[PDB]
């Protein structure tokens, strides 16, 4: 999981 | 927004939507090319092709179970390009590049006829 | 195999199907969960969820164009989710996680209840 | 396009  | 993003999740996806179609699970057409029959699903179709944009959101065609594509249009090309919409891979040869190009013409996939492009000029 | 890879190529056709779902194309199937309905395409949610991986596969259930979610389900937490599926973006927040979780483990998305796991256990 |  990322900040996009 | 504030999303947090999961970056495997598109192919993800895509691997699945692959693992349907190799099993045949609620493919809803058949594209039929001279002698060759391919079972898919409409919306993976759409999703990677302007021609099976339009044909899909027609609203005659929308319901075919059944689609034949011009006869001019080789089976292994078309193999090859429904193989690169269910996983991102293009199995591209000297022995296949005119015949995916043309198809990829055809199918309006702009990202496959630039790569054909490419790599036809620079073995010239 | 010698196949080249199109980077874009999976988040290209998830866009797509976002897009398709957006403008109620070819969408196969409405999700009701108490008051509220949400149309979606059955390949998307079955490659996406456990659950709708199960539900779809199944001989009677495949063919069903309506399918209700258990009660407890709440619609906004489902909502979040469906959009997770056609985008790969959680809008994941303090005030939604709880139900988020909780739908997350009824659909059996795995990834979801990983990151809703470690997102409550850094605020106790 | 890359090499996968
Ligand atoms: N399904 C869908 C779809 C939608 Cl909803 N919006 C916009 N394009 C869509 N698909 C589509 C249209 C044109 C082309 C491609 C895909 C690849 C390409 O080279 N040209
Ligand atoms: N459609 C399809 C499908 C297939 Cl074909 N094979 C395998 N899994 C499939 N989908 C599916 C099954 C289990 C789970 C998920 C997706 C996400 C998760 O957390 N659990
Ligand atoms: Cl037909
Ligand atoms: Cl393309
Ligand atoms: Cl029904
Ligand atoms: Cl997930």
């Amino acid at each position: 999981w990322v900040i996009p | 927004d504030s999303c947090i993003q999961f970056t495997r999740h598109a192919s993800d996806v895509l691997l699945n939507l692959n693992r349907l179609r190799s099993r045949d699970i609620l493919t809803d057409v058949v594209i039929v090319v001279s002698r060759e029959q391919f079972r898919a699903h409409k919306t993976v179709l759409m999703a990677c092709s302007g021609l099976f944009y339009s044909i899909f959101t027609d609203q005659l065609k929308c319901n075919l179970s059944v689609i034949n594509l011009d006869p001019e249009i080789n089976p292994e090309g078309f193999c090859i390009l429904l193989d690169f919409m269910y996983t991102s891979r293009l199995n591209l040869r000297e022995g296949n590049i005119m015949a995916v190009m043309a198809t990829a013409m055809y199918l309006q996939m702009e990202h496959v006829v630039d790569t054909c492009r490419k790599f036809i000029k620079a073995s010239e």
